[PDB]
């Protein structure tokens, strides 16, 4: 599975580009889409949304009217198109899978992601805590804060959690209330009711340090929470 | 003609020195299995609101 | 005369044991069963009606979630069911319209289909690249492939119409075990609670209990008049029923060897061609012909309520891991559920 | 609904569309049954490991068809020539020169008194009570030369017939033909043929366009 | 007592329409839905004819007081409704016989013509092709008042103009998309289909074969009888009265209100007779 981002760069204020993505070595024609942002001095943002065949399209509300997303199954390409972009839509770019049935896991892989540099009631996620200092095989438990319930009708908490590694692109690491992604080891565990949420680490290894993020998928936009690096 | 009609044999002699239970009590353990958990059944007796996701 | 010789004591040890199981018996379960309180009208309601099949569905089978259901039809389409809210999870294409078998595995990951084609289709479901495609195409078998059931995520037993069934693997795709000992083609099969034995139905009325472990018959059922077509097991693990092709359902014992009740009518004269248990184990749910289901108390013998509503030929229908309700799959291209 | 969910039922439309136009393709599809006895001829009426089904395709004046053997299989008849209520016609391929020769494998009958019990069992089905047979009397050319060594009256005590081409030939018809308990439903499509003759399938497009005729009078309420 | 019988008969038909049109329509609704190519050629014909089922008692109280005490807008969109629903009956009946030839004489395109989706397209495009006049009798509708006494009646009267060639040519333009076209395509798609259906390997080899062809003729045949000898009536007195200027009668003027009376009952019995002479609502029932 590869998402590679294309396009992309330094660019006039005011001007237009074109962000493509050769999604190749999957099914493109069965995955939803998606368009996640990522500013430098800050986390993670989602901007845009395509639906599996084109049916349904979402967009945050910075960038609706102003960034166009179109799709082509044949030839396994997600595009971006911008015009007019301004300084705040610095940010590098990334490709997110989304597919949805019963059980399964949305926002599962992740692209590299290309840099886009300009030169010269929404359901939020509160992080207070970030860079956290850890030791490796200790156990940590980080919070993560809810505006409003994410508990649906149907019986389910709608969190994401991820990690985001030094260098390195966003994973899927827990993908509702108290279960697991695939890849991730038997380590990482989700629980929490109502609108506090946490995770649970029992023993931090190397590679387990980085900046984490909540995500609720309950209403759009698709806002994150807040930096909660780890530090040695 | 003679191998299946053998193995046919032993079989079912095999079959033969098997011990069995009387069936009187075959039925009495059936209806203590029927009757242990016969209230946690929703087909006897259907679920309410809070059960039944169906709707 | 070695020929006449070994046929006449084996007819005689026949004897032996048609006379033990006769002297083994005491009381019949209706002179015992009789003086309890009887099942009421079982007036269950349709309730999801899962269309979307354009042909006639020979298979269904829920899952240990008891939320999903897969089904297998004519159409060349394999189709999983989101039972609680008439979802089509996925739509798995089939090389072989001929498919009369499906099951969904208890671990969920995996799900059978065979048929007419004589080749066991196994398709994984929750792969990392995001489709359904088939892992091993498990062939052997020289003739219809009828049942199935899945052991475990990593064996199969498959029923064929060679008068054989088989044990198969997933990593080799060899045959571990190979069943050998019935007159007719099997068309029925059902594992247990407990995984160690299962039971079989072939063409010749004859009921077997293949165990998994070392593989050969323990005792023989032949009580019905004709060809068993669908076989279901008690949720206790000592007794299972069949359902034949002459208007009859009965239970048998694992340990007793012996008939218990049968479950006919005068009314009823077409067969049976799907046959299930209530968790409880007091409903016996049973498809005829007559383009309808039916509840029967298995303690009474008594029809509790009828499960109409089905335009054609109802060919399988199983209920919940949990007895939740129970999904009829018919001809009809409809799959009907009842609770 | 929660968004996921309506996800989740556009996935569910999607796949009702994808079900609703690859069964589309389903009309145009005739399946043919083609059956008989073994090596009765069917063979060379398809030139011009699986071990189940033998599944083969062509076309022919914009129409698809599909030919379904089921010569491979051995299992009892019964418990799976029920799956077959949506096939358009039956292709029965039995020979001539099979009258003389009664097994050659075993000795309890004929070759053409098992194809009477072969027709006499597909024709009296609940399930075959109304599609039509493309009966195919095939290598009547080798027919003639085993003809002459050999009478019809060895096998059929009741000819008391000429020995000749035509007279055997139109036996075989009445002797084909009557079986059927409902000729006011069904009637059998006998036809000749050979190794080297001319296509057959023109008379195959014609059958199956009397069972399109006799469907579309079926479906509109005209039948 | 001559007009004591005729409001019965008029009010017999009202109630008999009324009750096949309901029943018809609720029977497709409930049970065979929109499943086939002509239940849903059937029910648009339902549609259609269910306004002519309704407006009996306009027609009967205007025949019985002879006037109409109701406005200026309304008994103008009664005749614009009737317009387009007894086009849209007519361009059906005539697609429903082209589908059945379709379906005999073109096999090999029968499977690719009678598609719900295609027969859906062609039903809703004649409908909107017959929506053209249906607006036009909203564009020159009216009424007139008449010089030998002072009633008004319901009719069509171009404004304001001489134009009698252009009611020449409209008059003889709706007879011909009536009964020349129309009847001409009835004729020619049933007798050669017949035709067909007679010379084929099927349906003409033995003796209950040919009594079901001699049933689908006779009923193809019956259905052609009572569109053309019921309606020809109607649409021939027409044309004569527009011919030229015979339109001064007496009371043997009382023929206009026999043909629509004809039009009225032949209405009614057209979806009552397919209804109850196809077998498929017979299982159904
Ligand atoms: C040349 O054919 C015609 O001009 C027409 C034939 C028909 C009957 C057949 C269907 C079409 C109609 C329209 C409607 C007319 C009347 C006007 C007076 C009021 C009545 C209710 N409807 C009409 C006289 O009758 C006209």
């Amino acid at each position: 599975v590869q998402l590679v981002e294309s396009g992309g760069g330094l660019v006039q204020p005011g001007g237009s580009r074109k962000l493509s993505c050769s999604a190749s070595g999957f099914a493109f024609s069965s995955f939803g889409m998606h368009w996640v942002r990522q500013a430098p001095e800050k986390g993670l943002e989602w901007v845009a949304y395509i639906s599996s065949g084109s049916g349904t399209i979402y967009y945050a509300d910075t960038v609706k009217g102003r960034f166009t997303i179109s799709r082509d199954d044949p030839k396994n390409t997600l595009f971006l198109q911008m015009t007019s972009l301004r300084s705040e839509d610095t940010a590098m770019y990334y490709c997110v899978r989304s597919i949805y049935y019963y059980g399964s896991s949305p926002f599962d892989f992740w692209g590299q992601g290309t840099t886009l540099t300009v030169s010269s009631s929404d359901i939020v996620m509160t992080q207070a805590t970030s860079s956290v200092p850890v030791t490796p095989g200790e156990s940590v438990s980080i919070s993560c804060r809810s505006s409003k319930s994410l508990l649906h009708s149907n019986g389910n908490t709608y969190l994401y959690w991820f990690l985001q590694r030094p260098g390195q692109s966003p994973q899927l690491l827990i993908y509702r209330m108290s279960n697991l992604a695939s890849g991730v080891p038997d380590r990482f565990s989700g629980s929490g009711s109502g609108t506090a949420f946490t995770l649970t680490i029992s023993r931090l290894e190397a590679e387990d340090v980085g900046v984490y993020y909540c995500m609720q998928h309950l209403e759009y936009p698709l806002t994150f929470g807040a930096g909660t690096k780890l530090e040695l | 003609s003679i191998a299946q009609a053998r193995k046919l044999v032993e079989q079912l002699k095999m079959e033969a020195n098997i011990d069995r239970i009387k069936v009187s009590k075959a039925a009495a353990d059936l209806m203590a299995y029927c009757e242990a958990h016969a209230k946690e059944d929703p087909l006897l007796t259907p679920v309410p609101a809070s059960e039944n996701p169906f709707r | 005369s070695e020929l006449d010789q070994l046929r006449q004591e084996a007819e005689q040890l026949k004897n032996q044991i048609r006379d033990a199981r006769k002297a083994c018996a005491d009381a019949t379960l209706s002179q015992i069963t009789n003086n309890i309180d009887p099942v009421g009208r079982i007036q269950m309601r349709t309730r999801r009606t899962l269309r979307g099949h354009l042909a006639k569905i020979y298979a269904m089978h829920w899952g240990t979630d008891s939320r999903l259901l897969v089904s297998a039809s004519q159409d060349g389409k394999l189709i999983i069911w989101d039972s609680y809210t008439t979802n089509k999870v996925h739509a798995i294409p089939l090389r072989s319209s001929w498919v009369m078998t499906c099951a969904y595995a208890p671990s969920g990951n995996y799900v059978a289909c065979g048929g007419l084609d004589n080749i066991c289709s196994i398709y994984n479901l929750k792969t990392r690249e995001g489709n359904v495609r088939v892992s091993r195409e498990l062939a052997g078998h020289t003739g219809y492939l009828s049942c199935c059931r899945f052991l475990d995520d990593n064996q199969i037993v498959t029923s064929s119409g060679d008068t054989t069934c088989a044990l198969w693997d997933i990593e080799t795709g060899q045959q571990t075990t190979t069943f050998t000992g019935h007159t007719g083609d099997v068309m029925s099969l059902s594992l247990a609670p407990d995984t160690r034995l299962f039971v079989s139905g072939a063409c010749d009325a004859s009921a077997k209990l293949w165990d998994v472990r070392e593989g050969m018959c323990r005792q023989t059922f032949t009580g019905h008049e004709s060809d068993i077509n669908a076989i279901c097991f008690f949720p206790n693990g000592n007794a299972f029923a069949t359902g034949s092709d002459d208007a009859t359902c009965r239970l048998f014992d694992l340990r007793a060897d012996q008939e218990l009740m049968t479950y006919s009518h005068d009314n009823i004269i077409c067969g049976i061609t799907s046959v299930s248990f209530s968790k409880s184990g007091r409903l016996l749910l049973a498809g005829y012909d007559d383009f309808n289901c039916n509840v029967w108390d298995a303690l009474k013998a008594d029809r509790a309520g009828v499960l109409a509503g089905h335009d054609n030929r109802v060919s399988c229908l199983g209920v919940t891991d949990d007895g939740m309700a129970v999904a009829t799959g018919s001809w009809d291209s409809f799959l009907k559920i009842w609770n | 609904l929660s968004a996921e969910d309506k996800a989740a039922v556009e996935r569910s439309k999607m796949i009702d569309r994808n079900l609703r136009e690859d069964g589309e393709k389903a009309a145009r599809e005739v399946k043919l049954l083609l059956l008989g006895a073994g090596e009765s001829g069917k063979n060379t009426i398809v030139k011009q490991k699986t071990t189940g089904i033998v599944e083969t395709h062509f076309t022919f004046k914009d129409l698809h068809f599909k030919m379904f053997d089921v010569g491979a299989q051995r299992s009892e008849r019964k418990k799976w020539i029920h799956c077959f209520e949506g096939v358009t016609a039956i292709i029965f391929c039995v020979a001539l020169s099979d009258y003389d020769l009664v097994l050659a494998e075993d000795e309890e009958m004929n070759r053409m008194h098992a194809s009477m019990k072969l027709f006499d069992s597909i024709c009296n089905n609940k399930w075959f009570t109304d599609t039509s047979i493309i009966l195919f009397l095939n290598k009547k050319d080798l027919f003639e030369e085993k003809i002459k060594k050999s009478p019809l009256t060895i096998c059929y005590p009741e000819y008391a017939g000429s020995n000749t081409y035509e007279e055997a030939a139109a036996y075989i018809q009445c002797q084909f033909e009557d079986l059927n308990k409902r000729k006011d439903t069904k009637e059998i499509y006998t036809h000749f043929t050979c190794s080297t003759d001319t296509k057959n399938v023109q008379f195959v497009f014609d059958a199956v366009t009397d069972v399109i005729i006799k469907n579309n009078l079926k479906d509109c309420g005209l039948f | 007592a001559i007009p004591v019988i005729i409001t019965a008969v008029y009010s017999v038909v009202f109630v008999v329409g009324l009750v096949g049109n309901s029943l018809v329509m609720f029977v497709i609704i409930r049970y065979t839905k929109m499943k086939t190519a002509t239940n849903i050629y059937i029910f648009n014909l339902a549609l259609a004819d269910a306004l002519v089922t309704t407006t009996m008692p306009f027609q009967s109280t205007v025949y019985l007081m002879n006037s109409w005490p109701f406005g200026d807008v309304l008994c103008k969109i009664v005749i614009s409704i009737d317009y387009y629903n007894m086009f849209t009956s007519i361009f059906t009946l005539t697609m429903m016989s082209v589908d059945r030839y379709i379906a005999v004489c073109h096999p090999v395109k029968a499977l690719d013509f009678r598609t719900p989706l295609k027969a859906k397209i062609i039903n809703i495009c004649i409908w909107l092709l017959s929506s053209s006049v249906g607006i036009s009798a909203i564009v020159l509708g009216g009424t007139k008042v008449r010089e030998d006494v002072d009633v008004i009646e319901c009719s069509l009267q171009f404004p304001d103009d001489d134009y009698s060639w252009w009611d020449l040519f409209m008059k003889i333009c709706v007879f011909i998309f009536a009964f020349v076209i129309p009847v001409l395509i009835i004729i020619v798609c049933y007798t050669l289909m017949i035709l067909r259906l007679k010379s084929v390997r099927l349906l003409s080899g033995s003796r209950e074969k040919d009594r079901n062809l001699r049933r689908i003729t006779r009923l193809v045949l019956v259905v052609v009888a009572v569109f053309v000898v019921c309606w020809t009536p109607i649409h021939i007195f027409i044309l004569v009265e527009a011919l030229g200027s015979t339109s001064h009668s007496t009371a043997a003027l009382s023929s206009y209100y026999f043909c629509i009376a004809l039009g009225y009952t032949n209405s009614s019995l057209n979806p009552i007779l397919y209804a109850f002479l196809d077998e498929n609502f017979k299982r159904c029932f």
